[PDB]
């Protein structure tokens, strides 16, 4: 047997179905998602971090003159100042009061603590879903990590569930991402060998051990202080520490559909978005003959309470004189009402008890059972808290929520209104026709 | 803040964020008087109670404007032929239906 269903992509709410065949009793299909992941394949871009300004020993010579080296460390500058007369603790190190020259080096290279404090640039695409599904189906419960690409089944027990494609291709991350201090960011950096001076990017490496660096901080060499040994430089301040400084909240407080982002991997949690398709090939086995389950008569159902919150605010008690005990596959075909449990127990004679969920004012529904179709039917009322900390478990319907004075009122103002226009069109018709009779 | 039944979470400092969804108890009875039910659809729904009460008193208005209209045509029609007869004798329309 095939069937084809859909449910939606909540975290945490399980979702009921029900199985029918025309000579098989009805069986019941309870899946429960209790997690639901989205991994992007990223690939590391680069790796920035604080960078560190290197100067070599300033080379002075006494009474002569220098040349510049040809540069080659990454944003390695060399310059060579004449007429210094530098002093040390022993005293003037140069005999010339002119003609000394003193060669100044500098470069940038990666801080000691970029092994630890450090930020990885990736870009983000093609993203795959996971779901951890509970699925109960024929009194058969199992627990599966499931891929919600549509090409793979899982296989338990006979049973075939091919879960996907995804109803919605929409996903947090963007095509450029940030991981930093496990937080992810959505920041467009700047590739590779195209950073700039004191923005994020200043300084890029390809992998936290790589041996290459590309830095652009805007460093020049200054000259030095009259009778000091010493390289002075000006550098834009580190784009890494100003982007720490103005970072904006991480995509954890600002993702849409309350999804939770992780790393290791780079994971988004329970988005409440898009719809799961699920395909079961289910083997005859699990079937049962109508003979076989018990079959329901003389059941009537009395909402003893319902109030329309979000969760199960409605108990329906059912009133069943059945042929034999055994396992019922209640549920509810309508969308009125959702039913917290997907299987009740039967006995011969007795009362049952249901837990549903409805957004009705007035709810009227067919509560199907083992054969039977009882229709249940009462009135709810508004539960006490405004604000919940659950989502709801029913659906809203377009006229839930209208009572029964509203209908009435609509009914006399529109139901009224076109009796009028009749009994108008009625006098007109007759007034015309009398008149029409009158003139021969 | 406002909380619909979509949701709404908050991060107080170090706090574990905290989620909340809203729940249908809007001021007003639906089983009570016009007043009381128009507040509570009107604070439920907002622009579906407006668009549609208006659209409710329009065609209502409109329908009691062509009775009327209908109902002054048939009694012009019916009595006219009556009523410019020189010496004005109208007692079988007045007998039959009391129109005027
Ligand atoms: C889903 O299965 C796991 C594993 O047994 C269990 O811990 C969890 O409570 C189940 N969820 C529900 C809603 O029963």
């Amino acid at each position: 047997y095939e069937h084809a269903t859909t449910m939606p992509s909540q975290a945490g709410i399980s979702y009921n179905t029900i199985v029918n065949r025309a000579g098989y009793a009805p069986l019941p299909i309870s899946i429960t998602p209790t997690k639901i992941k989205l991994i992007p394949t990223v690939n590391l871009e680069y790796v920035t971090c604080h960078y560190k300004t290197g100067m070599d020993s300033p080379a002075i010579k006494c009474c002569g003159s220098q040349e510049c080296t040809p540069t080659y460390r990454p944003d390695e500058q060399c310059k060579v100042f004449t007429g210094v007369y530098p002093f040390m603790w022993g005293g003037a190190y140069c005999f010339c009061d002119t003609e000394n020259t003193q060669v100044s080096k500098a470069y940038v290279m990666k801080s000691d603590d970029c092994l630890a404090d450090h930020a990885e640039a990736y870009k983000a695409h093609t993203a795959s879903v996971q779901a951890f599904l509970n699925i109960t189906v024929g009194e058969h419960s199992i627990v599966t990590t499931v891929y919600v690409n549509g090409e793979t089944p899982v296989n338990f027990n006979g049973v075939k569930i091919t879960a996907g494609p995804l109803s919605t291709a929409w996903t947090p991350f963007d095509r450029k991402i940030v991981q930093y201090a496990g937080e992810i960011y959505n920041y467009d950096f700047p590739e590779y060998g195209a950073g700039q001076p004191g923005a994020f990017g200043d300084i890029q490496s390809r992998t936290v051990s790589s041996s290459d660096l590309y830095a652009n901080t805007n460093l020049v060499l200054q000259r030095p202080k009259a009778g000091a040994i010493h390289v002075p430089y000006t550098q834009a301040p580190s784009g890494f520490e100003q982007w720490k400084k103005d970072k904006a909240p991480s995509l954890k407080f600002t993702a849409p559909f309350g999804c939770e982002i992780y790393t290791n991997p780079i994971r988004a949690e329970n988005c409440a978005v898009g719809s799961i398709p699920l395909a079961f090939d289910i083997p005859d086995a699990l079937f049962t003959r109508v003979s076989e389950t018990p079959t329901l008569s003389a059941a009537e159902c009395t909402l003893n309470e319902c109030v329309y919150s979000s969760d199960f605010g409605g108990i329906a008690t059912v009133k069943y004189s059945a042929s034999k005990s055994g396992k019922c596959a209640v549920h509810v075909p309508s969308g009125t009402a959702t039913l917290k449990e997907a299987a009740v127990e039967l006995t011969e004679q007795g009362s049952a008890t249901i837990h549903f969920s409805t957004a009705n004012i007035h709810p009227e529904f067919r509560l199907q059972i083992c054969t039977s179709y009882v229709t249940c039917k009462g009135d709810c009322h508004p539960p006490k808290d405004h604000i919940v900390t659950h989502p709801q478990y029913h659906a809203q319907t377009f006229t839930a929520a209208v009572s029964k004075t509203a209908w009435t009122w609509l009914t006399s103002l529109l139901g009224g209104s076109a009796v009028i226009i009749i009994i108008g069109l009625v006098l007109a018709t007759i007034v015309a026709m009398y008149v029409l009779t009158n003139q021969k | 803040f406002t909380v619909t039944e979509k949701g709404w979470e908050f991060v107080w400092g170090n706090h574990p964020p905290k989620r909340f969804w809203a729940q249908e108890t809007a001021p007003g009875n639906p089983h009570g008087l016009p007043h009381e039910v128009i507040t509570h659809y009107y604070h439920r729904y907002p622009m579906s109670t407006i668009l549609g009460l208006s659209i409710c008193a329009a065609i209502a208005t409109v329908s009691v404007a062509a009775s009327t209209w209908l109902f002054c045509r048939s009694r012009v029609a019916c009595l006219t032929p009556y009523r410019l007869t020189p010496n004005a004798r109208i007692p079988f329309c007045l007998a039959v239906l009391c129109c005027a």
